[PDB]
């Protein structure tokens, strides 16, 4: 179960 | 409104006229949905998360209603476990944390 | 204080007498900083996000300062891109979302 949505754009 | 974060902020989007619910997400510099087929010109896309690198298809100037309010802008389409909210709409809104 | 999110939420933390600079991430359930000594036990975990899943370090009932809030709880400790306070924390210091 995924739980963690760090994102980020080059 | 005020979202307290005891649980994960989720809330209905609205793009395309149908309805979502998504991460309000302030770790994300991006907007990223779940697959879906989006009509629309896009270009590829690399995004970085915890785990590594995914591709997904940018889509530019696409309408999208976050828990009533208007936005428009930059939409990625990929392989996310989750609908997210990140920044680039979170601003749109008038979204802020607050302590 | 109230924090715009043109930029991404970055914010000195304290841990283990040592400062560092961490994302507030309300993306995340939980908090994972990057590879670093703490002192006392831990136990392996693995957690996930886009791209994937990561090995770390949990940590339990750790105390941490959070841009001058006190919180103590868990701190995950491995390869992730950005040291993260997840909403584990962000509860602690009374951060919400506001729109």
């Amino acid at each position: 179960r995924p739980g963690n949505f760090l994102q980020s754009s080059p | 409104p005020q979202i307290t974060l005891w649980k994960r902020p989720l809330v209905t989007i609205r793009i395309g006229g149908q309805l979502k619910e998504a991460l309000l997400n302030t770790g994300a510099d991006d907007t990223v949905l779940e697959e879906m087929n989006l009509p629309g010109k896009w270009k590829p896309k690399m995004i970085g998360g915890i785990g590594g690198f995914i591709k997904v298809r940018q889509y530019d100037q696409i309408p999208i209603e976050i828990c009533g309010h208007k936005v428009i802008g930059t939409v990625l389409v990929g392989p996310t476990p989750v609908n997210i909210i990140g920044r680039n709409l979170l601003t749109q809104i008038g979204c802020t944390l607050n302590f």
